[PDB]
Parts: C-alpha cells; structure tokens; sequence
C-alpha cells in the first residue's frame, strides 16, 4: 500500500 | 565468525533474497485477502492451512537472514556505507516479521525494526551525503515502517520531506553519474510523500 526501496 | 562482502556481492545477494522475501509477501497477501472473503467449512479450513504454510517459510527466511546478519555481517562491517546498508536490512526484515506477526510477536519485531533503523540513521546522517543512494533508501523504508507499522503517518511524511528536501538541497553539487542513482529514491519518496498527503 506504500512503496518501499527497489532491491 | 567474520564475514566482509564487496558492494556487488552483497548487492547481489539482496537482490536474490529480496525477490524470494516479496514473492512470499505478495502471497501472503493475496491468502489473506481470500481468507477475509471468504470469512464474510473444509474451504476456509484449507486457506487457513495455506496462510499458516506461508507465514512458517516467510519466518524461516527472516529469522534465518536476520541470525547471518547479526552472527557474521554487522559486526564484520568497516565502511559506513555498509555498515547503514546491514542496519537498514535488519530493519527491513523485523519489519517484513512484523507485517505478519500476531500478538506481542507483532511488538517484538516491531521494537527490533526501529531499533534497527535508528541505528542505521544513527550513522548515515553522520557518514553519507543526503544524496547517497544508501541513505535514500533508508530514509524512504524507515518512513514506510513508521507509516505502515507503527500507524505514524505524521513522523512518516516529516522523515520523507527531511530526506527529499536535504537530497534536493545538495542535488546541485553532485555528478551526473552519481545523481542518476539518487533520482529513482528520491521520486519514490516524493510519491509516498503525495500519497500520503
């Protein structure tokens, strides 16, 4: 629901 | 007990444990979101045997990544680069932990993940740029934490308009080829931050 760092 | 990885390696080997880690999530979520329909016999039952199948190999991993970081990465970290890199994973496991976590689990995982994240924030703002790719992305998943987890949407836009802002600030000197990194960080944190305003 929220984005987070692309790993 | 030491371990030291190079940037590619260790890179590398997040991309790989990442992509096991948030397939499992996205499963995780999708189960839940069938048991939920389905809750509003022998159905439910098996769904239940799934989410519970799914929450055991999520953990399994978690745990397990978390034990190599504490027993061999974290200690064994001489940059600060790597050392905010190995902190912002801890967090970001006790937080994938906590997502689904019942009870005082829930809690446990939750203070191990601030925890975690404050440490690394404890260093980075002390030893990386506000442009550094690291930073950004510690930044922009200790906002989520706070928005997601801790149910903080007021820390969790302070933290990213911090970030976006001290980036957007020191943009200006910095090279190209080293900006180009930072732009996709810094958009995401500007996405969430229109989100969730």
């Amino acid at each position: 629901r929220a984005a987070s760092s692309p790993d | 007990m030491d371990v030291e990885l190079t940037v590619e390696e260790r890179n590398l080997l997040s991309v790989a444990y990442k992509n096991v880690i948030g397939a499992r999530r996205a499963s995780w979520r999708i189960i839940s979101s069938i048991e939920q329909k389905e809750e509003n016999e022998d159905k439910l039952k098996m769904i239940r045997e799934y989410r519970q199948m799914v929450e055991t190999e999520l953990k399994l991993i978690c745990c397990d990544i978390l034990d190599v970081l504490d027993k061999h990465l974290i200690p064994a970290a001489n940059t600060g680069e790597s050392k905010v890199f190995y902190y912002k994973m801890k967090g970001d496991y006790h937080r994938y932990l906590a997502e689904f976590a019942t009870g005082n689990d829930r809690k446990e995982a939750a203070e191990n993940s601030l925890v975690a994240y404050k440490a690394a924030s404890d260093i980075a703002m002390t030893e990386l740029p506000p442009t550094h790719p690291i930073r950004l992305g510690l930044a922009l998943n200790f906002s989520v934490f706070y928005y997601e987890i801790l149910n903080s949407p007021d820390r969790a836009c302070r933290l990213a308009k911090a970030a976006f802002d001290d980036a957007i600030a020191e943009l200006d000197t910095l090279s190209e080829e080293s900006y180009k990194d930072s732009t996709l960080i810094m958009q995401l944190l500007r996405d969430n931050l229109t989100l969730w305003t």
